[PDB]
């Protein structure tokens, strides 16, 4: 009996953001490629759909726009990183600075 | 010529378990003799914790092995006695661990004396020194305080560790109960030796 | 490509977690990824100078004599351990192959 | 090479000496090791 | 049986290349060291027998390794047996130790077939219905809920 719903606790329990401290993080401070081509690539979709930049020297490309933000340390944009699910609806991430962290190679 | 070689490594196993020997120790001719018309050589053990450790080297085709009555009737009767039995060990021929009934009695005695843990080895986990084996990496269990600090430090609960189970012939030397931790020193191609820990499951049957 | 696939599928879960551990979902499959957290495209073949010395030519060599400081008597006992410890885990690992 | 496993944590760590996992200290193990020998004193008597 | 080792089909005298350290603390490296290699796979007999060093048996079997030595012999005998299977050009080492910690890291080896995926990931429903057989392991996540 029952459409599989009723009994359904489908809705899973929100969880709550649980932020680590700055002196107690314990991944790297500096960006892996992906981290570092995300946030790239986030910042330069973001400067395509609105266009607004901190930069000194004109572009004629977002993505060189969003390049040098990262290179310059003006991009916007913080790296969370999560480490946990805990059955306590418990999220831990660790909020890193990407102009505070050292960047890749990329080139 | 697995007897004599059982007889010598599995007195090793007691000293690498540091528990110490209630009696004294006869040669290999009256070990042998008493294994073959007895059925089994009992040897008593005990441990730091002041527990009492209990070892049953099974004749290869002896009338222990073969019935259930009668290894039942050994376990009821050795159980009952006062010691304080913190683990008893069966140390029994290969082909006698498919051998559905004497699985049967050692899982009924496991459940009617909960506080007692009973385990069937084959002979080949005390026919060498396994510790001084060079495949063998080496096994140390961590204790509970420093693996729970391991694991807080990783943010991984027990489960998520890789597991090993309580019948690997290093863990059994070490007297590694399940749900407790093991740590290991690979050698390692890449990294020269490197150390992972291991969470202790449930034995084979 | 039948072991191919095969084979990609038993593995593709694995993927690094912020550890740099190889984990399944959120269990471990790897303390470390290479054991040494490395990764493949960035390596190089180099020789140890001290693993096949003999005693009396580590101490030619390696043993530094215009100071009578015993720091660097613990440096050249720091040198002869290691090679001692790569002898040693390397030796094992020739026996059991 | 005492700092050298903290190249698998962060600089945050580093500062805050903060204890190093026994495998964090075994996987730097290698490179401590040819440091050691390319580093020696014998070896940088001309490097300032 | 009536003399030998069970299982022991053939044994032949091989030279063998070792290396050693000497009182002086070279390591030399040995080629006069004899010893004998098996066809079929009996670690135990091999320890049994007193003309045979039982400390330092190599067995080309991962299954003897595993019952015998247990679970981490049994991954550094997949490294060998998955690099000697390689050649001469073959991968990283990181690659064999990531192949042999996947299948050991449930205690015993698991496979790469479906039973392997079946023991390492059982609640991984998707990802077996795209490995084989979806009709199968659909029906038996929709009984298992």
């Amino acid at each position: 009996e029952s459409p599989s719903i009723c009994e359904g606790f489908v809705q899973a329990s929100s969880q709550t953001l649980v932020i680590i401290p700055d002196n107690e993080r314990i991944t790297s401070n500096v960006l892996t490629t992906f981290e570092a081509t995300r946030l790239v690539a986030v910042r330069a979709q973001q400067l395509a759909i609105n266009g607004s930049t901190m930069l000194k020297k004109k572009y004629s490309s977002p993505i060189d726009i969003a390049k040098q933000e990262l290179f310059n340390r003006k991009i916007p944009l913080l790296v969370m990183r999560c480490i946990k699910v805990t059955p306590e609806g418990q999220k831990i991430v660790e909020i890193w600075n990407p102009r505070e962290m050292g960047i890749p190679l990329l080139d | 010529m697995a007897m004599q070689k059982l007889f010598t490594y599995i007195y090793e196993f007691i000293e690498y378990r540091k528990m110490v020997l209630l009696e004294e120790k006869v040669p290999y001719d009256k070990f042998v003799q008493m294994v073959l018309n007895t059925g089994f050589f009992r040897i008593n053990a005990e441990t730091l914790n002041h527990g009492i450790v209990s070892v049953f080297i099974f004749g290869a085709n002896g009338k222990y092995v073969h019935h259930g009555g009668d290894m039942r009737t050994l376990l009821t009767n050795t159980l009952n006695e006062k010691k304080h039995y913190e683990e008893l060990i069966l140390i029994v021929d290969k082909p006698v661990l498919s051998k559905k009934n004497i699985l049967d009695i050692i899982v009924e005695q496991r459940a009617a004396n909960p506080t007692i843990v009973i385990n069937i080895y084959p002979y080949h986990l005390f026919c060498i020194n396994i510790p001084k084996v060079s495949a063998i990496p080496k096994h140390k269990l961590i204790t509970q305080e420093e693996a729970q600090e391991f694991l807080g430090r990783e943010y991984l609960q027990p489960q998520d560790l890789m597991q090993i189970s309580a019948s690997d012939p290093p863990v059994v030397w070490l007297g590694g109960r399940p749900g407790d931790f093991v740590q290991i020193e690979r050698p390692s191609e890449t990294a020269m030796h490197a150390v992972v820990i291991r969470f202790i499951t449930k034995s084979k049957i | 490509g039948y072991a191919n696939r095969k084979a990609i599928f038993g593995l593709q879960s694995c993927i690094v977690d912020y550890y740099r551990r190889v984990s399944i979902d959120t269990r471990l499959v790897q303390q470390l990824y290479g054991e040494d957290g490395l990764d493949a495209r960035q390596l190089e073949t180099v020789r140890f100078e001290t693993i096949m010395l003999s005693d009396q030519e580590l101490e030619d060599k390696f043993k530094y004599t215009g100071i009578q400081s015993p720091l660097f008597e613990e440096e050249f006992s720091r040198l002869k351990k290691d090679r001692d410890k790569y002898r040693q885990i390397f030796l094992n690992v020739e026996n059991f192959n | 090479c005492k700092n050298l496993p903290y190249v698998f944590i962060n600089n945050i760590q580093e500062r805050l000496q903060t204890p190093i996992p026994v495998y964090l200290k075994r996987a730097a193990s290698l490179m401590r090791m040819l440091i050691r020998i390319e580093l020696a004193t014998v070896k940088t008597l001309n490097i300032t | 049986t009536i003399r030998g080792i069970p299982g022991i089909k053939n044994a032949n005298v091989v030279k063998l290349m070792r290396h050693r350290v000497d009182a002086q603390g070279k390591l030399v490296r040995l080629d006069n060291i004899y010893a004998i290699k098996t066809n079929g796979t009996n670690i135990f007999g091999a320890m049994l027998d007193d003309n045979i060093d039982p400390y330092t048996i190599v067995s080309s079997s991962i299954g003897d390794t595993m019952e015998l030595y247990g679970i981490e012999a049994a991954r550094q005998k997949i490294i060998s047996e998955i690099r000697t299977v390689m050649g001469d050009k073959g991968p990283n080492h990181r690659h064999l130790l990531m192949y042999a910690d996947l299948m050991t890291r449930t205690g015993q080896v698991t496979s790469l077939e479906k039973a392997g995926l079946n023991a390492r990931e059982p609640s991984n429903v998707l990802l077996r219905m795209a490995l084989s057989s979806p009709v199968q392991v659909l029906t038996d996540a929709a009984v298992d809920s």
